[PDB]
C-alpha cells in the first residue's frame, strides 16, 4: 500500500534497506516493482 | 434556377445559390427584406430531451451552413478538461483515462460560469464561478459472497465498473448555493470509465472549464447536427400496374403511393427518401421521372449531447452569429 | 480496451450501450443490427464500434498485480 | 475597443472606394461564405470573395470590388448590418413558432 | 492492429495530391489514432575489485525549497516515480560509481571510498515523458540491477 | 595474438581506398553541419520556392 | 528556396518542384541546409533557387508543373461543358489568388 | 520564355492556390461504376 513497494508473485507490500536483501519476506521470487506515490500528478485531458 | 438541383445518374445539376441581380438581364432579387420576411418561414419535426429535429425554408445554402458550422464548433460548452489525480494503481493507462473523462458529456449549463484567462496566472486561474471540479475514488473490494465461480465479476467484487454516476462533486463557497436545484450530474450516466479488480484503486480530482468545438469536440454541445436536403420527385406519364409497384419497390417503403392499379403511381410524401436514386439503373423507369431537390427547404436536425434542450442550443447559435456580426459593425476599422 | 466514450465521426456517447448490447447479445438470442436498431444507433458510423472494438481489458486484467 | 480587428489592405486599392482586399482576424467560413452571399446581392457591388491563406495560420481575407459611387468599406457596413437583420428575422420567426409550438 | 475508420476518396483541401491523406480534428481529439509507446533503459549495478559497489543515492534538496529542477522528480528512494511527468534534462535514474573504483585496490584503506563520480543519465528528448514502472531486481551473478520504462 | 586471424589487420592504405572514409567516402564526401532531416507534406497555398 | 515558418513539425513545400525532386510525397525524407557567408546566399538564391533554374538542363524543358491532381484540377474547371456564375466566378477569382 | 520567371512563376502559385481550393470544394472521386462495365463490353470482350 502506502510503503514503498510490491512483490512481482506475491503482491505482497514490503519496504527495504540498503544493501540489504533483493528477496523479498514471503516470495522465494526475486524481481519486484516499486509502489506509486502519493505525491499529486496532472494530465490534461484533450 | 427555380430552386430546382439536377439528380442525375452520374451528376448533378444547378447548385450555387445563383439569386441575386448580379448575374441577370432583368435584374431582381435584390436584398432588402420583408419580401424576405413575410417569404421566409419556418417548421419543426418534432422535439424531445436529448435530440431535436426540424426544418426550414426560403434561404440561401450560406447563412444556413453557418448555423451548422457555428453549431458544431463555435457554440459554447462546458467539460471537465484539466485532471488532478489520488495516486491510481489500476491496468488502463492513466492518461487514456483522463480522455475519458475529459470527454464524458456533463448536464449543466453555461450562463452560470465565465472563461478562464490565459493572463491571472498559478490559482487565479482556476476560480469558483469560472471552474467546476469533480472528485472520485473507489478501491474495488471483492465482496465475499461468492455465489458460483465467474459470476459477472461483480457479486466476486463490489463495484467493478466505474460509471458516470460514480463521478460527485464539492461545491464550494457561492459554488454550493448557485447549483441547489441545479444538481451537478454527467449527463449520462452510464458510461465505463473503467474496468478493475480488486487490489487496484483509482482516485482524482480533474477539473471543468468552459470551451469551444473548433477547439475539440469535448467541447460540442451535440453529438452530430446536420441538414439533409429536403428530397423532391417529378413524374410523368400513368405508367400504371405491376411495372409501377415496381418502380416504388425501387425506394424504401415511405417512397411515393398507390391509391389503385388505377390512378397510378402517387407521392406519399417526401422527406422519407434517402435520395438514393436508384430508379436511373433500371433504365425503363427513366423518361417519366426526374429526380432532385429544392435549395429553398432545409431538412436540417441535431442531437443534444445531453447538455440542454437543442431548440435553445440552436436559438442560441443563430445569436452568436448575430453577435459576431454586430461587435465587428461598431468595431472601427484602421486603414 | 474500453468502449470508446464516442464514434470518431458522431459523437454520441457510446459508452453507456456497450455493457446493455453484450447483455441482449448473450441473454436473448437476437441479431445484431437488430439488436442496435432498437438500441439507439441508426446510422452505422456509430455502429461499427458496437460491432467492433473487442474487449481486451478483461483478457489483461488476467494478468492484473494480485492476481 | 480593440485595434486589431480588421487591418486594411492599402496595396489593395487604388483610391476612392472602388476595390479593397481586407484581412478579418481570427475568423473563417463561418462568417465569410456567409458575409460573401448578402454582399454580393448589393447592387453597385461586382466581386467580393474570401478565402484563408493557409488553414494552418488564422487569418481570413475578403475582396471587395464594385462600380463608382458608394465604397467598398461603406458597402460591408450596409451588407454586414443586414446580416444583423437576417438574424433579427431568425430568432423572430423562429422563437414566435416555437413558443406556440 | 489498426483502427476500423469512415474513409471518403476526394480532392478535398488540394493539400490532397500525392498519397497525402488529412484527418479530422476533434476526432483524434475525440480519440483516434491514439498511441503510448513503451521504451526502457537500463542500467547493471557492477562492483569492483576495489571491493566498492556504486550508490544510487541523491536528491539534494536545496534551500529545504524543493528538490532541484535539474534533477527533482525522484523521490525519497531517490529514483524515478511512479507516474510522473518527466522532462528532458532531468533524471529519472541516478548511478554513481567511485573514482578509485576504476584502479588496483590494495587491502590499505582507513575511511573515504566516499569518492562518487556520478553519471545520472539524462532523459533527453523532443517532449515530456512519463515513468509508469521500475525494476530493483538481479541477475544470476548476486548484483543490483534496475531496468525501467517509459 | 591469439591465433584466430580476426581479419582486422590492415586499414592504413586501405584507410584511404575503399567505401567510407579517406578516399572518396568522407573527404569528397564530407559530413555536413547546419543541417536538418523532416519527412514532406503538401503546402499549395505556400507559394512556390 | 526561401524560408517560411509554419506550425506543427515538418518540411512542407509547394507542389509544382516535387518532380524535380522526383519526391513522391509518401513517407519519405529530406534534409535542409542553410548558408552560412553571406556571399553564399545570394549565389544560390539568385542563381540555384527555382525561378531562374525552372528549366531541365537535358531537354531544355521546365520540369516543374501541375502534377497530378492540379493537371486534372485545372481540367474539371476548364472543362467545356461546365459554366459559373458573377457569384461563382467571384469566390473562384478570389481562390485563385 | 517571353516575360521572365518572376511574374511566370507567379501564375504557377496562382495555378496551385486556385486549384487546391476549388477541386475539394466542387469535388471528384472514383466508383465501381467506372470499372466495372454494365453489360455490353462483358458480351463483346467474350468474343473478343
Ligand atoms: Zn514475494
Ligand atoms: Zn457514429
Amino acid at each position: 500500500a502506502t510503503l514503498k513497494y510490491i512483490c512481482a508473485e506475491c503482491s505482497s507490500k514490503l519496504s527495504l534497506s540498503r544493501t540489504d536483501a533483493v528477496r523479498c519476506k514471503d516470495c522465494g521470487h526475486r524481481i519486484l516493482l516499486k509502489a506509486r506515490t502519493k505525491r499529486l500528478v496532472q494530465f490534461e485531458a484533450r | 434556377m427555380s430552386n430546382i438541383v439536377g439528380i442525375e445518374y452520374n451528376r448533378v445539376t444547378n447548385t450555387t445559390s445563383t439569386d441575386f441581380p448580379g448575374f441577370s438581364k432583368d435584374a431582381e432579387n435584390e436584398w432588402n427584406v420583408e419580401k424576405f420576411k413575410k417569404d421566409f418561414e419556418v417548421n419543426i419535426s418534432s422535439l424531445d430531451a436529448r435530440e431535436a429535429n426540424f426544418d426550414l425554408i426560403n434561404i440561401d445554402t450560406s447563412i444556413a451552413n453557418a448555423f451548422r458550422r457555428i453549431m458544431i464548433s463555435e457554440v459554447p460548452s462546458v467539460a471537465a478538461e484539466y485532471v488532478y489525480f489520488f495516486n491510481n494503481t489500476s491496468v488502463i493507462q492513466d492518461e487514456v483515462l483522463a480522455h475519458r473523462i475529459g470527454l464524458v458529456p456533463l448536464k449543466v449549463d453555461p450562463d452560470m460560469l465565465t472563461w478562464v484567462d490565459s493572463n491571472l496566472p498559478d490559482d487565479e486561474k482556476f476560480t469558483d464561478e469560472n471552474t467546476i471540479v469533480l472528485s472520485l475514488n473507489v478501491k474495488c473490494t471483492r465482496n465475499p459472497d461468492a455465489p458460483k465461480g465467474s459470476t459477472d465479476p461483480k457479486e466476486l467484487y463490489n463495484n467493478a465498473h466505474v460509471y458516470a454516476r460514480d463521478l460527485k462533486f464539492e461545491p464550494q463557497g457561492r459554488q454550493s448555493t448557485t447549483f441547489a436545484d441545479c444538481p451537478v450530474v454527467p449527463a449520462d450516466p452510464d458510461i465505463l470509465l473503467a474496468k478493475l479488480r480488486p487490489g487496484q484503486e483509482i482516485s482524482l480530482k480533474a477539473h471543468c472549464i468552459l470551451g469551444i468545438g473548433g477547439d475539440h469536440a469535448k467541447f460540442s454541445p451535440v453529438s452530430t447536427a446536420s441538414y439533409r436536403l429536403l428530397p423532391q420527385i417529378n413524374i410523368l406519364q400513368p405508367i400504371k400496374g405491376e411495372s409501377a409497384r415496381r418502380f416504388q419497390k425501387c425506394f424504401p417503403p415511405g417512397v411515393i403511393g398507390i391509391d389503385e392499379g388505377s390512378d397510378e403511381a402517387y407521392v406519399k410524401d417526401a422527406r422519407k427518401d434517402t435520395v438514393s436514386r436508384e430508379v436511373l439503373r433500371y433504365e425503363e423507369f427513366a423518361d417519366k421521372v426526374k429526380l432532385g431537390r429544392v435549395r429553398n427547404h432545409f431538412i436540417f436536425n441535431v442531437e443534444s449531447a445531453g447538455a440542454m434542450t437543442p431548440e435553445e442550443i440552436f436559438f442560441k447559435s443563430v445569436r452568436i452569429l448575430k453577435n459576431k456580426a454586430e461587435y465587428l459593425k461598431n468595431c472601427p476599422i484602421t486603414q | 480496451m474500453i468502449v470508446p466514450v464516442r464514434c470518431f465521426s458522431c459523437g454520441k456517447v457510446v459508452g453507456d450501450k456497450w455493457e446493455s448490447y453484450l447483455n441482449l447479445l448473450q441473454e436473448d438470442e437476437l441479431d445484431e443490427g437488430t439488436a442496435l436498431s432498437r438500441l439507439g444507433l441508426k446510422r452505422y458510423c456509430c455502429r461499427r464500434m458496437i460491432l467492433t472494438h473487442v474487449d481486451l481489458i478483461e483478457k489483461f486484467l488476467r494478468y492484473n498485480p494480485l492476481e | 475597443p480593440d485595434r486589431e480587428k480588421i487591418k486594411l489592405l492599402t496595396q489593395a486599392t487604388s483610391e476612392d472606394g472602388t476595390s479593397a482586399s481586407f484581412q478579418i482576424v481570427e475568423e473563417d467560413h463561418t462568417l465569410g461564405n456567409a458575409l460573401r452571399y448578402v454582399i454580393m446581392k448589393n447592387p453597385d457591388v461586382e466581386f467580393c470573395g474570401y478565402s484563408i491563406p493557409h488553414p494552418s495560420e488564422n487569418l481570413l481575407n475578403i475582396r471587395i470590388q464594385t462600380y463608382g459611387e458608394t465604397t467598398a468599406v461603406d458597402a460591408l457596413q450596409k451588407g454586414l448590418k443586414d446580416l444583423m437583420d437576417l438574424c433579427d428575422v431568425v430568432e423572430s420567426k423562429f422563437t414566435e413558432k416555437i413558443k406556440s409550438m | 492492429a489498426g483502427q476500423n475508420a469512415t474513409v471518403a476518396v476526394m480532392s478535398y483541401s488540394g493539400y490532397d495530391i500525392e498519397d497525402a491523406l488529412v484527418l479530422n480534428k476533434s476526432s483524434i481529439d475525440r480519440g483516434f489514432g491514439r498511441c503510448e509507446t513503451r521504451r526502457k533503459t537500463t542500467t547493471v549495478l557492477k562492483r569492483y575489485a576495489n571491493h566498492t559497489q556504486d550508490i544510487i543515492g541523491g536528491m539534494r534538496v536545496d534551500e529545504n525549497g524543493d528538490p532541484i529542477w535539474q534533477h527533482q522528480s525522484l523521490g525519497p528512494d531517490g529514483l524515478g516515480e511512479v507516474g510522473m511527468k518527466v522532462q528532458s534534462g532531468q533524471i529519472y535514474i541516478n548511478k554513481s560509481v567511485p573514482t578509485n573504483s576504476a584502479d588496483a585496490p590494495n587491502p590499505n584503506n582507513v575511511n573515504v571510498q566516499t569518492q562518487y563520480r556520478e553519471a545520472p543519465v539524462i532523459y533527453r528528448g523532443p517532449e515530456p515523458s512519463h515513468i509508469d514502472q521500475v525494476m530493483m531486481s538481479v541477475s544470476d551473478n548476486d548484483q543490483a540491477l534496475i531496468k525501467v520504462l517509459l | 595474438n591469439g591465433g584466430g586471424k580476426v581479419k582486422p589487420i590492415r586499414g592504413f592504405c586501405q584507410r584511404l581506398k575503399g567505401k567510407q572514409g579517406r578516399f572518396r567516402g568522407n573527404l569528397s564526401g564530407k559530413r555536413v553541419d547546419f543541417s536538418g532531416r523532416t519527412v514532406i507534406s503538401p503546402d499549395p497555398n505556400l507559394s512556390i520556392d | 528556396h526561401y524560408a517560411k515558418i509554419r506550425p506543427w513539425r515538418t518540411f512542407r513545400l509547394n507542389e509544382c518542384v516535387c518532380t524535380p525532386y522526383n519526391a513522391d510525397f509518401d513517407g519519405d525524407e529530406m534534409n535542409l541546409h542553410v548558408p552560412q557567408t553571406e556571399e553564399a546566399r545570394a549565389e544560390a538564391i539568385n542563381l540555384m533557387g527555382v525561378k531562374n533554374n525552372l528549366l531541365t538542363p537535358k531537354s531544355g524543358e521546365p520540369i516543374i508543373a501541375a502534377t497530378q491532381d492540379f493537371i486534372t484540377g485545372s481540367y474539371l474547371i476548364s472543362h467545356k461543358d461546365s459554366f459559373y456564375d458573377r457569384a461563382t466566378l467571384t469566390q473562384l477569382l478570389s481562390m485563385m489568388s | 520564355r517571353d516575360y521572365g520567371p518572376q511574374e511566370a512563376a507567379n501564375a504557377m502559385n496562382r495555378m496551385a492556390k486556385l486549384c487546391a481550393r476549388f477541386l475539394g470544394n466542387r469535388g471528384f472521386s472514383i466508383g465501381i461504376n467506372d470499372v466495372t462495365p454494365a453489360d455490353d463490353l462483358k458480351q463483346k470482350k467474350e468474343e473478343l
